[PDB]
RNA sequence: AGUGGACGCAUCACUGGUGUUCGGGUUGUCAUGCCAAUGGCACUGCCCGGUAGCUAAAUGCGGAAGAGAUAAGUGCUGAAA
RNA sequence: GGCUCAUCACAUCCUGGGGCUGAAGUAGGUCCCAAGGGUAUGGCUGUUCGCCAUUUAAAGUGGUACGCGAGCUGGGUUUAG
RNA sequence: UCCUUGUCGGGUAAGUUCCGACCUGCACGAAUGGCGUAAUGAUGGCCAGGCUGUCUCCACCCGAGACUCAGUGAAAUUGAAC
RNA sequence: ACAGGUGGUCAGGUAGAGAAUACCAAGGCGCUUGAGAGAACUCGGGUGAAGGAACUAGGCAAAAUGGUGCCGUAACUUCGG
């Protein structure tokens, strides 16, 4: 009960709310010397674990020929921008099978409303 | 090591527990009363006090998912029927444990576990 | 070496001694190698001999490590002389000398 | 500090015999390099030389450099600033890589 | 100095303007009233009796209730007591707060840590396990031999063998401070602390540099 | 998350392709390599007219890790392929001239951040 | 493992002393009825707390 | 002063594993009269995930500093002489 | 002989304290005290040992009936072919 | 028969096993059969590709024992034992 | 009243190449001790992050492919493979 009001004091309000399987913008904040930026991340979100203060969801996209995933915190003050380009329709909550095959030839529909 | 773990192993598979509470759930709310042993009756709990309060609202959804449980077309006709109107003005408590002493073939504690109401 | 820039502990000491190779033990156990001394000289030292003896290599730059005594090379057990018609080898090869 | 440390440096540098300098700008290019700022000397022990004055100043200057990368070799040295990165470099080695791309 | 009990409640983290993510460990330590405090003259060291929590006085022992009685203090959950530091004083019925531990920045937590049962040899000491093949027959995470052929004629004492895990204290030192709430009553520390929740924990000053 | 006789991927145009690392570094019973790390390799696969050759042992540094590596702040950055980049065995300059493939900024601490300076991609 | 001695009935007694039967000494009256019971069982007229119980 | 390997302790908040007690996809077959919908069996029938608990690969802490008497050694003063 | 498990003595491999030095500093060499802790991963062969490849502080020496099959292994030795 | 496992090459970063060869080798040995031999072999030895808890390093879970209760109820061994 | 051995005949449906296989028709049984929490450990298994034979004498055990149609299929050869 007392550990349950602590988050709502730390949590932030403005995180929007998307489907597991949508292409998802987000710009990290970094840290270097005294100077603090923006790096931006273009992926499609593969898995969602939306648990209190310490939800979570992880981002994989391809460069270069290969594959990369990210993992994130949706109430962490690392991420400051997050936003939705392609809003994908997947039936499946989990989105663990894009490694096995190519990106190429695994593109995800649009939701189409 | 069973740290803040539920449902307990009573010496048979996953599927032999599912039938055996399929079985015994189906028998208690046939006959308004069965005595069994005392791990058992507090097991069945779990399952039998739970297909009244899905028998609580009648529905052909509900209906269905209650078809599912228990396996018998008399079990559920007799839910949605009669114990719905009966155990409507009741939030949980269907049962009660009425242990009876021991077994003489084996020393097993019994338990006559029977619905509350017991028809008044 | 760098650091050393004299012969003062050759003065010092004139007998160099490397470690003598390990004999044969039982369980057919072969002994170890003997270390190889490495001895630290001053760079641009010249090396003479006797018996006609010439010069071995000069030294120019630091870091070049030179052969100069080939120690002996390990005799053979009476295992290595196993066969048929003899079937109990009491011969053994000495070890040849340093 | 993005045009004062660039200014600060190209200059300095040149005083110590700072040859063939080339200012990038390589913004929305890189995430973590800024400025990407080229010198050449001329071997090992000119090259060592500056890489040495450039540290040396900027524990004076306040801001403390984050690493260094030439060890017992001077075939590749770069030393950092923060946000401005400075490469001292030699003239055959150079061609080996690539220019003014990266 | 003298140390406060607390409840453990749970793991959380705290999240830094910088972007750096600390572990916390949430501890409700409540209000500690002190019940008798000893002195050099009575039996030879300085201790401070101190109790926390409520109980109902139904189960409320007589003995228990007029010892509480005694320095006009209520019931508490349990009964512990702390070291003095040779040079501080305190009088009974004071209740003892949370704020001396705005300026520790380290605190010592010990406790009793979760009960394991019977725990195997190859988990209470990490022992090697046996290849699992090969021939290996009937053994495949025993211990294995015990002593020597003959010449002991026995097992030595403190041996490491298979025995029971937990329902002991244990202790962990030097645990770093994050935040001390004052008007809620939680003490927040940086790491994990011995024991589950709802597990007594008794919480001091770290001894340590 | 890289042990000894591990196969991993080559990430510069140094010759390597396929590359098997042989000897973590760290200290004694070093268990397992990291992200930022010195390991030792044996190449098991390149091109002929390259600058090395197959069968030769010396250093390299990973730069992607299958398990990730742990950002600071409850991250992870995953990879899809093993790699490394070719060093010498005297000295810790890297061979190759170019880098493929991203290279996490944690690489910075490590004290190598010449290969952060190449491989524009992250 | 085998024994090499014989044990003795002051071996075999020790080690039975563990052994001895625990009398229950927790008999209750029901207050309708009055029949010996454990706590919280039926008595063997089936009866319990002094409601009616099925009794059969 | 900082950062590393092994070792030990503690917790599951993070990252994962298990999670045959949760949900879903699917093949053959039987049954609920039948369409639909379900349940049984086929290693949990085969897989996709996945609650708590447990756990490490995951994250925090520790090897002290200091006090007394000391070994080798270094000493102060000082006779036998 | 290998795996699990270790223990003890110091004729000490490293760490620790020193003496001498033909010890400018780093780096060294010999000797003394000190057993608190640590003291490797793979190919070859059944291997003990050893060679080689590569790390670190080293990859210590011996007792334990050259420890440990009422713990495992049957690779060598191994009756019968 | 020996010395520097014989030493060069493949196989490996590292190969007392394997593969055609250098020689200082000739005993066997030609129906107590010699050489080569496609196919065949639960045949001896070595290597490679996919694959995995064989392993670093084990962890969790499903079942039967192991544990307690109720009933029946052995064993090898034992000069006596505080 | 033993998880062993024992010759002949009858040979249903579903998918299948079938007397293999999974369910199932008629038919026969739940295997003459059971109830409890699921400790170490033992046995039969399921799953697993990173690596993939680095353990071991030895890929032992495990793990993996596994069917049909089509294309293509080396050295060698007794021309069959």
């Amino acid at each position: 009960n007392i550990i349950k009001q602590l988050e709502q004091e730390q949590m932030k309000q403005d995180v929007p709310s998307f489907r597991p399987g949508d292409t998802v913008e987000v710009k990290v904040w970094v840290v270097e010397g005294s100077k603090k930026r923006l790096q931006a991340f273009e992926g499609v979100v593969i898995a969602i674990r939306n648990r209190g203060l310490h939800s979570a969801f992880t981002v994989r996209k391809i460069s270069n020929g290969e594959g990369v995933e990210r993992v994130f915190q949706t109430h962490s003050p690392v991420v400051d921008s997050i936003s939705v380009k392609r809003r994908g329709a997947v039936r499946k909550a989990k989105l663990y099978y894009l490694r096995e095959r190519t990106g190429k030839a695994a593109r995800i529909k649009e939701r189409l409303n | 090591m069973r740290h803040r773990k539920s449902g307990r192993q009573l010496n048979r598979n996953s599927s032999h527990r599912q039938a055996m509470f399929r079985n015994m759930a189906g028998s208690l709310v046939r006959h308004e009363i069965i005595k069994t042993t005392l791990p058992k009756a507090k097991e069945l709990r779990r399952v039998v006090e739970p297909l009244i309060t899905l028998a609580k609202t009648d529905s052909v959804a509900n209906r269905r998912l209650a078809f599912a449980r228990t396996r018998d077309n008399e079990i559920v006709a007799k839910l949605f029927n009669e114990l719905g109107p009966r155990f409507a003005s009741r939030a949980g408590g269907y049962t009660r444990i009425l242990k009876c002493g021991f077994r003489a073939g084996d020393n097993a504690p019994m338990a006559y576990i029977e619905l509350v109401d017991r028809s008044e | 070496d760098e650091n050393l820039n004299t012969l003062i502990d050759y003065r010092f000491e004139k007998s160099f001694r490397a470690e003598r190779g390990q004999n044969g033990a039982s369980r057919d156990c072969t002994g170890k190698r003997g270390k190889d001394v490495t001895i630290k000289v001053p760079v641009g030292t010249r090396v003479i001999d006797q018996g006609t003896g010439e010069t071995m290599g000069d030294m120019t730059k630091h870091g070049q490590r030179l052969l100069v005594a080939k120690g002996g090379w390990h005799g053979l057990g009476n295992t290595r002389f196993k066969s048929s018609v003899n079937r109990t080898p009491r011969q053994k090869t000495n070890g040849t000398p340093g | 500090q993005g045009k004062a440390l660039q200014d600060f440096v190209i200059d300095k540098i040149d005083d110590l015999k700072g040859q063939d300098i080339i200012a990038l700008d390589v913004q929305g290019k890189s995430s973590i390099t800024d400025c990407m700022i080229i010198c050449t000397g001329t071997s090992s022990r000119h090259v060592m030389s500056i890489a040495d004055h450039v540290v040396q100043e900027s524990r004076a200057a306040g801001l403390l450099p984050l690493g260094v990368e030439g060890e017992n070799s001077a075939d590749w040295i770069v030393v950092d600033l923060g946000d401005v990165i400075v490469h001292v470099m030699q003239e055959e080695s150079r061609r080996l890589y690539e220019l003014e791309k990266l | 100095m003298i140390g406060l009990v607390g409840k453990k409640v749970g793991m959380t983290r705290i999240f830094t303007e910088d972007g750096v993510s600390i572990p916390v460990t949430v501890i409700e330590v409540e209000a500690n009233r002190v019940t008798q405090v000893k002195d050099l003259a009575n039996d030879g060291y300085r201790a401070i009796q101190v109790t926390t929590g409520a109980k109902k006085a139904n189960r409320v022992t007589k003995p228990e209730a007029g010892h509480f009685a005694k320095a006009g203090v209520e019931a508490g959950r349990g009964l512990w007591e702390f070291r003095l530091a040779e040079g501080e004083e305190f009088t009974v019925g004071q209740s003892i707060s949370v704020e001396l531990f705005a300026d520790v920045k380290k605190v010592d937590v010990t406790g009793t840590s979760k009960g394991k049962g019977f725990a195997g040899t190859v988990k209470r000491w990490n022992f090697r396990t046996q290849d699992a093949t090969h021939g290996n027959s009937l053994s495949h995470r025993v211990p294995g031999s015990i002593g020597q052929n003959q010449t002991p004629g026995k097992v030595f004492k403190g041996k490491k063998m298979a025995g029971q895990m937990g329902n002991e204290r244990v202790t962990v030192q030097s645990l770093d401070v994050v935040r001390v709430d004052a008007e809620r009553n939680l003490l927040l520390v940086k790491g994990a602390v011995p024991g589950a929740t709802g597990s007594d924990l008794i919480v001091k000053p770290a001894v340590k540099a | 998350m890289i042990q000894e006789q591990t196969m991993l991927n080559v990430a510069d145009n140094s010759g390597a392709r396929r590359v098997m690392c042989i000897k973590v570094l760290g200290g004694s019973h070093r268990r397992y390599a990291g992200v930022g790390d010195i390991i030792k390799i044996t190449i098991k696969e390149a091109i002929p007219r390259g600058k090395v050759k197959k069968g030769d042992v010396l250093k390299a540094v990973v730069v992607r890790t299958k398990k990730g590596v742990r950002r600071p702040d409850g991250s992870v950055i995953r990879f899809d392929g093993n790699a490394c980049v070719l060093l010498n065995n005297n000295s810790e300059q890297p061979i190759g001239t170019r880098i493929f493939g991203p290279v996490t900024r944690e690489l910075r601490s490590e004290k190598f951040m010449k290969i952060i300076s190449l491989a524009p991609e992250v | 493992a085998v024994q090499q001695n014989k044990p003795t009935r002051s071996k075999r007694g020790m080690r039975r002393s563990h052994d001895a039967l625990t009398a229950v000494t927790s008999l209750s009256v029901d207050k309708t009825s009055g029949e010996k019971h454990l706590r919280h069982h039926i008595t063997a007229d089936g009866y319990y707390r002094g409601r009616k119980v099925i009794a059969k």
